[PDB]
């Protein structure tokens, strides 16, 4: 998943 | 290549009626919110092993931080204005202090990716809370409890290595779809945020105000990109100029004063  | 007239003219003639934005904190910097651009280094207040361990950093930024504090400025009032016009395709926010939203920008257009103090969720139970339930504890300096295992509730806040929200995903549909890319108050250093610039399509207008050339803007420009450098606010207004908004912009903030 997308992760900052 | 492009000037702020030939895009003002793209937009108040329609060509371009599906702008994605991108805003970061330079865009909050006029309503009175501090840019970046014990605490061991900065970027531990969203870690979430040192939140852990010392949540009192974080929560004073979030004190700091929180709806109501703080109003949105002309910056936000324009991209307000932008939805109204029915022009805005998404608006793309590394901002956490909500401003987006407050200016009365509809969470359908929004995309908040670093997340929200709208709502928050205990760090042991998973249960979730509306942020005004933490709000006493917050402002009153306490650290917010939950009722129902005693764990530290946080906000919805996105913390380095943490999944972005789901809504981010939107920009795999959005920046192909965009006509223009309006970038403002951003250093694009926060990956994945920043890269965004890069996929909206080779023949679309890409728009900075800031008040420097960031990132892949700076390094690797394109042929129809126009930098507007400079105070952020100089920038909108001169752009609301262009575009002949200023009596349209004028009535929006007044009516929006009161809400605040
Ligand atoms: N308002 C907020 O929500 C807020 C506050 C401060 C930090 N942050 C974090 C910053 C970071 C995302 O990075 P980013 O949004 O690029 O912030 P940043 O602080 O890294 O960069 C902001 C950019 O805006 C520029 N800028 C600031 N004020 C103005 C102004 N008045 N006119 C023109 N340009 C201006 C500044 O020079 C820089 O290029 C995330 O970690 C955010 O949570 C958010
Ligand atoms: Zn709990």
């Amino acid at each position: 998943q997308p992760k900052k | 290549k492009l000037s702020l007239q030939d895009v003002a003219e793209l937009i108040r003639a329609r060509a371009c009626q599906r702008v994605v934005v991108m805003v970061g904190a330079g865009i909050s910097t006029p309503s009175g919110i501090p840019d970046f651009r014990d605490l061991p280094y900065p970027e531990a207040i969203f870690e979430l092993p040192f939140f852990f361990h010392n949540p009192k950093p974080f929560f004073t930024l979030a004190k700091e931080l929180y709806p109501g504090n703080y109003k949105p400025n002309v910056t936000h009032y324009f991209l307000r204005l932008l939805h109204d016009k029915g022009l805005l395709l998404r608006l793309y926010t590394q901002n956490i202090d909500g401003l987006e939203r407050v200016s009365g920008i509809p969470a359908s257009k929004l995309v908040e990716a670093h997340g929200t103090f709208a709502s928050a969720t205990c760090t042991v139970c998973q249960r979730p809370f509306p942020g005004e339930d933490i709000r006493a504890d917050v402002m009153a300096d306490r650290v917010p409890r939950c009722p129902v295992c005693t764990g530290v509730v946080k906000p919805d806040i996105v913390f380095f290595g943490e999944p972005l929200p789901q809504r981010f995903l939107l920009h795999v549909v959005d920046f192909p779809m965009a006509d223009l890319l309006l970038i403002l108050g951003t250093s694009l250093e926060v990956e994945p945020f920043a890269s965004l610039t890069e996929a909206v399509r080779s023949s679309v207008p890409r728009l900075l105000i800031n008040r420097d050339l960031v990132g892949p803007l700076a390094w690797h420009p394109r042929s129809r990109d126009v930098a507007q450098l400079g105070d952020v606010v100089h920038g909108v207004e001169s752009l609301v100029e262009l575009l002949g908004w200023t009596e349209e912009m004028r009535d929006l903030v007044q009516r929006e004063t009161g809400k605040l």
